[PDB]
This record gives structure tokens, C-alpha cells and sequence, in this order.
């Protein structure tokens, strides 16, 4: 279904900031602490080597 | 799981799997889902049989069948879309024919098989497991879809026009509670300056029709007025997702409609060369193969923003819960027909000269616009009428019928198109009536024709005053539009409102001299010189009320229910016509913190402004009663006791209905919305008894504020948007000039 891909591309643009075209950082940071779908994707990303000491 | 319920919605529901029950058993149907080899085996043999029958027209049949299957699943609209197997067989719009090209039953079985292969591979796997391990459960669900189809099909075959335009494979789908997606012009929306809408796309349209720039607008989750969304609220029965009799679509959303004859034939020859655009036009076909209307489609991508729900178990319950309700609305019309026949029988029996005041509805009608509406009447009511009166017979009283068609003398446009509004002459009459009754300052702000209310207030205190003047202004205008639609001429109201206002104002001032005269009489215990003047004073002014034209209402007590309860010095402003300045005086008595709160203030019920508005609202109803009473006696020829009986059955007492909402919440405008709704129920109930003809006509002949939705994006009125507390509108231009519906049965149940 072409609509399934279109919606996902829509969500990627806002995170990348293309849709919203600076106060962009507070909006992204605020969204990362509420959304239950963005957090699931983020938690699987590898931790940077500089933050391995923190263990978070 | 939630995925299995969603998969079953697209599998059993959207593919019209109930068709296979005609030729295939329940056991054979389940084997089709569990094996993909059988699906391709049935299509192979089916195409061979249809090829022989179609012969030279096999290419066109195959092309149209595949295109329809794509729409049934992915929602994509092609060029010259045919919505069912009945229209595909006749090949409407491509090649002329005198009958079906091939068998309809074979074509219907082919289309549902084509769309079955279009489902996602992951979704098809889920159904295979269910069909093998849940045999008892799956068979019941399939059998439930057969009953839904037969009931929907039983209504479609009645009329030939709705048979060619109904949608194959239809199943209801519910949006999310709170969201709202609309399509509107860019230039018109800019001046609104609404802060709750954002642009998520643009409407490309098609090359067939040329129009101005449009776009899509979305509103996130919020609170909306009751009965404004979530349910279909249509007033006409539907079968297959389209209106019965006309074929116009109602189950889905469309961006517009074109029905003008000169405009339709200009589109038809423009589409002959070719069509280009993301949103093509859907044609509506006649009973002879011609085109009578066009509709603008909606991009399926934008429907993803609504977050629709497709739970199979829940949608079936909603589907059956709507067919039962629509069956009751048809039975109510059938009973109303019997009452009309009994009235005609007795009058004829009493005297044979009473047949000269009856008009045959089903006979010949000279008016062309009225005659066309009668032809498209539902075929179920036509059979009932012909059963009692006789073939092509429907007799109703002439005078009562004329009251049902008085709207058209002041309304222009077509309701189906979506551009129905009052005539320019009517607005100039209503606008001048509001200025006289209310204040000049209030009219300038509330009834501005170039700027919205929110663009004229630049203070925190002014918002409190403005948010209060609207409540009586809406009630004053809602009564004027209601009485116009019920048959009262616009000339009677124009020349009577200034006359009745002066009488009420005179009574208030005259009463003030005699209410305190009792104190003078009590203090005049002595020489008769003071008594003689006092005795003559009260009797002289009492007779002035006797000759008043509003005296019968005063005697009944309704006109004096609150007049003698209490009087205030500042209440003279509301009688003079200084409503705006009246609200300022009561607003200055509020605490400084509350006054400067702006739009966040929570006005209590014990303050002076809360009670000051109630007096103004009840004062506006005083004028309405005078006009209603005069009409029922002057132009209706009824006794004085008859008119007073009807007046008391259309108004309620507001002191018995206080607010019952949560604390710490602004609900000043929401409370008045519910109070007005209750009064509308009383009016609707009395319409059935005192005017049976108007009740039947209201659901047959289209009229402004007489029909519900027509599939176009939801448009609000003065009542709907008042309850939300918004201020980005005006009662003088564009939106805000529309009145709620006047359908008797619709208001009773919805």
C-alpha cells in the first residue's frame, strides 16, 4: 500500500526538521520524553563510546 | 490481537466475501483462504467463461474489473470509475449497449477474487491460520456478513438510479475522537486567521474542472460541540453507502459536487481528450447511461492523518445499529401517511365540496424544481401512498402545503451542491432588525461583515463583555430563522419587530410609576386630597395596558412572569436598546482580579453579570411570543384560547435548569447550548401534531436547514461554534450565517 510508506516518510521529515523548516531543539527534546513510539526506536541505537562509562 | 482484528476487516469485509456464499459452500470458502493455489485456479477458469460471453468486449470488462478491485482495497480512484458489477456489465461511458454484456453473477465473483490477491502477504497469512484452527469462530463471522449484505441489497434494487451508483464492498470505519480534516479555499481561509488549523497539503484536482487554489487543513485532538461529529447524522436512508433515490455518496467524504446542467456538459466533453491530476472526478450515471452529476474525490494519503479504526467486531455492531435506526425512520413516515389519509377521508364524507381545497402530490406538478424532487422520492413511501389513496394519488390540504414551501421565497442555491444561503434581500432585512433591537455598538462588533470578532478586541476586560453579548444575540437570530422556515412571511416580521419593541418598553416605564404607588397609598392615610390623586393615577395608567396589543399575553402571566418579580434601575437600558452598554455596567462590578483575567476568567453564578444575561435572554423570548401569537390569530384564523395553548408548549423556564459541569472549567457558553437544545425538542414535537404535511415534506423536498450532511466536509453553524467558546468568526459574513436543521424527526432522536 503506498499510503503505508507515505505516513512513515512524513514522520521522518519532522524529526529531521524538513517539515518544520530556532526553538527546534526544545521541541525535539520535549517529544523524546513523551512519545512511546520514538522512544522504542531510539533505545535500540548503539551508545557512543564516550558515554559507555555512564552505562545508560 | 489487534492486528488480527484489523486484518479480518480488510479480508472478510472490504473484499465482499459474502458474494461467494451464492455458489460456494462455507467449507469451500475456508479452503480458499488457506491455499493460494486455489485462488489462481478459480480466476483461470472464470476468465475463460466470461471471455466467451463478452467476446469482442473482453478487454474493456477486464480493465474495468481490475480498476474497481484496486479501489476496493487501496482506495485509489481511476478514470471513469464504475462502482459495482451492474454498471460494469453495461459498460457505461465506453460503449453503448441495449443490455448486459455478460452475466452479472459471474462478473461479481471475478471482481472479489481480483481484490483478494491485492491484500498484503503478511495479512493473508493471518487469515490462513484462523481458518484452520478457528473453524467454529470463523464460520459465524462469515455468516454475519451475509445478513448485512442482503439487507443492504434489499434496498438497492428498489430504484434503478441507486442500483448503478452503490459501492460494492462497503463497511463503516470510524475516525479518532477529536480530530477534524477539512478542505477549503486558500483565499477565504486566510481572512479567518484561525489558530487551530495547519496546512498539510494542497488540492491539485483534475484538468476536467478548473477552480481556485484549495488545500487540506488538519486540527489536532480537542473538544467539539455535541452531535457535530462521530455519527453519520444523515436524514435520508442509505443503501450501499449512497443516498437512496439520487445515488449521491454519503458514506465517505468528498471535496464537492457539481450538479448544474450547463456545467455538467462542459465537463463531459473536456474529459473526452484526457484526465490528469492526483484527484480525478467521479461521475454519477442516470438510468439510461447519461451523466447527471460529478463529484470531486479525496486523496487516500490524507486519510492516514485521521487515524481511523478498523476493528472488525466493533464495526459490525455499528453497521447493524444503523440499519435498525434507519428502519424506524421509514416506519415513522409510513404512519404519518395513514394520518394524512384519514384527514382526507372525513372531509370528503362530510361534504363533496371539500375536494376543491386538496392538491394531488403524485399528479402533475407545474413547478419544474418541485416536480424533479417528487420523482426522486424514495420508492418505499410511494408504494405506501399508492396503497391507501390509490394509484398515482396523494391528496393533501392546499393551505397546509403552502406553509411548507415558504422558505424558497428567501433562499437561493442548491443544498446538494453545498452553497445554500439566504437571498441578498433577506440579509438586508435581518441586519436592520438586529441594529434596532440591540445597540449600535454591539452591532458594529458582533455583526461586522469584514472583520472577525477576535480581530477587534484588544483588551482583557473587553473579552468579558463581548463573550456575554453573543449569548442573547444568537438566541435572537435563531428564532428569526426558525419562524421564517415555518412559513411566516419575511414582511410580517420586518414591520412588527419595531412595533412590539416599543410596546414592551412603554410597559416597563409605565409599570414603574404604579409599583411604587402602593407605597404612596399606604403613606396617604389621611385627608382624601392625596388619596383622590392617587386613586385616579393608578386607574388612569391601568387602562393604558388594556388597549395594548400584547394584553392577552400579559393576562396569561407568561409575559409578566418575570416583570413583577423584580425591577432594577439599570434594567431600563435593555428596554431602550443599549445592550452593549448594559453589559459594561455589570462587568465593572466584578473583582479586579477576575476582570483582568481576560479569557481565563471563571464567571460565577452568583455575580451580577451572570444574572444580567439571563434577563436579556428571557427578554428576547418576549418578542418571539408576541409574533407567534399574532400570526396564529391574524393570518391563521384561530380563537384566542387556541393560540395561547400553542405558545405555552414551545417555551421553557430557565430557572429550573442550572449548570451541572465540573469546577475549574469554563462552561458559560456550553450551558446555554444545552438549554437551547431542549427548547428545540418541544418545538419539533408540536410540529408533528399541528402540521403533518410539513413533517413529510421536510424529508422529501430538499430545503436549507432541512437536510443533514451531504458528504461534504463538516460545516458548523452559530449554535455549534458557540458552545466551543471560540471567537474567530462573525454573525454577519461567511460562516456564522447558517442555522441548525429544522427536521422534526431528526431533532427528536438526534
Amino acid at each position: 500500500n503506498p499510503a503505508d510508506r507515505y505516513y512513515a516518510q512524513q514522520k521522518y521529515d519532522t524529526i529531521s526538521g524538513a517539515n518544520l523548516v530556532t526553538s527546534l531543539l526544545p521541541t525535539f527534546l520535549g517529544l523524546a520524553m513523551v512519545n512511546e513510539e520514538l522512544r522504542s526506536i531510539i533505545k535500540e541505537m548503539p551508545v557512543p563510546k564516550a558515554d559507555k562509562k555512564l552505562g545508560n | 490481537t489487534d492486528t488480527e482484528w484489523s486484518a479480518m476487516h480488510t479480508g472478510l469485509g472490504k473484499t465482499d466475501l459474502a458474494v461467494l456464499r451464492e455458489t460456494m459452500s462455507m467449507a469451500e470458502i475456508r479452503d480458499l483462504l488457506s491455499s493460494s493455489k486455489k485462488v489462481k485456479d478459480e480466476i483461470s477458469t472464470l476468465e475463460k467463461e466470461i471471455q466467451n460471453q463478452a467476446g469482442r468486449n473482453w478487454n474493456l470488462v477486464q480493465k474495468k474489473s481490475k480498476q474497481l478491485a484496486q479501489y476496493m482495497i487501496m482506495g485509489e480512484v481511476g478514470n471513469n470509475l464504475l462502482r459495482n458489477a451492474h454498471a460494469i456489465s453495461r459498460l457505461l461511458g465506453e460503449r453503448i449497449t441495449n443490455g448486459p454484456v455478460a452475466d452479472v453473477a459471474a462478473i461479481d465473483k471475478l471482481i472479489t477474487l481480483y481484490s483478494l490477491e491485492l491484500m498484503n502477504k503478511s495479512d493473508r497469512d493471518l487469515l490462513s491460520e484462523l481458518a484452520q484452527s478457528e473453524v467454529e469462530g470463523m464460520e459465524f463471522s462469515i455468516a454475519y456478513m451475509v445478513g448485512q449484505r442482503t439487507e443492504e441489497m434489499r434496498k438497492a434494487k428498489g430504484d434503478n438510479r441507486t442500483l448503478l451508483n452503490h459501492f460494492k464492498g462497503y463497511i463503516p470505519v470510524e475516525n479518532q475522537q477529536g480530530v477534524n480534516l477539512i478542505i477549503a479555499d486558500d483565499k477565504e481561509f486566510a481572512k479567518l486567521n484561525s489558530q487551530s488549523f495547519t496546512r498539510i497539503g494542497t488540492y491539485q484536482g483534475s484538468t476536467g474542472f478548473r477552480t481556485g487554489s484549495k488545500g487540506y487543513y488538519f486540527s489536532p485532538v480537542a473538544a467539539r460541540a455535541p452531535y457535530s461529529q462521530g455519527i453519520l447524522q444523515n436524514v435520508r436512508n442509505t443503501a450501499g453507502g449512497v443516498d437512496i433515490g439520487t445515488g449521491f455518496t454519503l458514506g465517505t467524504m468528498v471535496a464537492g459536487r457539481i450538479t448544474d446542467k450547463p456545467t455538467v456538459e462542459r465537463i463531459t466533453k473536456a474529459l473526452a481528450k484526457g484526465e490528469r491530476g492526483r484527484e480525478p472526478l467521479m461521475p454519477i450515471y442516470n438510468s439510461k447511461g447519461q451523466v447527471v452529476a460529478y463529484e470531486q474525490s479525496v486523496d487516500p494519503n490524507m486519510l492516514k492523518h485521521l487515524n481511523q479504526d478498523n476493528h472488525f467486531a466493533k464495526m459490525v455492531g455499528v453497521w447493524r445499529g444503523r440499519q435498525v435506526e434507519e428502519a424506524k425512520a421509514q416506519r415513522f413516515n409510513d404512519i404519518l401517511i395513514e394520518q394524512l389519509h384519514a384527514m382526507y377521508e372525513k372531509d370528503i364524507k362530510d361534504s363533496s365540496a371539500n375536494k376543491s381545497q386538496y392538491v394531488n402530490l403524485l399528479g402533475k406538478i407545474d413547478d419544474p424544481v418541485l416536480a424533479d424532487a417528487i420523482n426522486l422520492m424514495n420508492i418505499e413511501t410511494r408504494h405506501k401512498a399508492e396503497e391507501l389513496f390509490g394509484k398515482d394519488e396523494l391528496w393533501v390540504r392546499r393551505d397546509m402545503l403552502n406553509d411548507a414551501l415558504g422558505y424558497r421565497a428567501a433562499s437561493i442555491g442548491d443544498v446538494w451542491t453545498g452553497n445554500s444561503r439566504w437571498s441578498p434581500s433577506t440579509l438586508d432585512t435581518v441586519k436592520k432588525m438586529f441594529l434596532g433591537a440591540f445597540g449600535n455598538k454591539a452591532y458594529h462588533v458582533v455583526m461586522n461583515a469584514e472583520n472577525t470578532i477576535q480581530n477587534l478586541v484588544k483588551d482583557a476586560k473587553t473579552v468579558i463583555v463581548v463573550k456575554a453579548v453573543v449569548v442573547p444575540a444568537v438566541n435572537f437570530l435563531a428564532n428569526i430563522y426558525q419562524m421564517i422556515g415555518r412559513g411566516v412571511p419575511v414582511k410580517d416580521i420586518a414591520v412588527n419587530i419595531p412595533r412590539k419593541t416599543s410596546e414592551i418598553n412603554q410597559y416597563i416605564k409605565s409599570r414603574l410609576r404604579q409599583i411604587d404607588a402602593e407605597a404612596e397609598l399606604r403613606a396617604a392615610e389621611g385627608n382624601p386630597n392625596l388619596v383622590r390623586k392617587l386613586k385616579t393615577e393608578i386607574q388612569s395608567i391601568t387602562d393604558s395596558h388594556r388597549r395594548m396589543s400584547i394584553w392577552p399575553l400579559i393576562e396569561a402571566g407568561e409575559f409578566s412572569s418575570i416583570a413583577d418579580a423584580g425591577i432594577s434601575r439599570d434594567d431600563l437600558l435593555v428596554a431602550e436598546g443599549k445592550i452593549h452598554e448594559y453589559m459594561e455596567k455589570l462587568a465593572n462590578k466584578l473583582p479586579e482580579k477576575v476582570r483582568n483575567a481576560g479569557r481565563y476568567a471563571l464567571i460565577a453564578k452568583d455575580t451580577a453579570l451572570f444574572q444580567g444575561i439571563q434577563k436579556t435572554v428571557e427578554y428576547s423570548d418576549f418578542i418571539a411570543k408576541a409574533i407567534i401569537y399574532d400570526d396564529l390569530v391574524k393570518r391563521k384564523k384561530k380563537s384566542s384560547s387556541e393560540a395561547l395553548g400553542q405558545v405555552t408548549e414551545e417555551f421553557i423556564n430557565y430557572d429550573r435548569l442550572p449548570g451541572r459541569f465540573r469546577g475549574y472549567m469554563e462552561s458559560m457558553g456550553l450551558m446555554w447550548f444545552y438549554n437551547f437544545k431542549i427548547r428545540s425538542i418541544k418545538v419539533a414535537m408540536s410540529m408533528i401534531r399541528n402540521n403533518p404535511v410539513h413533517s413529510l415534506i421536510a424529508t422529501v423536498v430538499p430545503a436549507p436547514t432541512m437536510f443533514g450532511n451531504v458528504g461534504l466536509p463538516i460545516q458548523d453553524n452559530m449554535l455549534t461554534m458557540l458552545a466551543e467558546g471560540r471567537l474567530d468568526y462573525s454573525l454577519g459574513f461567511g460562516q456564522g450565517l447558517r442555522a441548525p436543521t429544522l427536521n422534526p424527526w431528526f431533532n427528536l432522536t438526534h
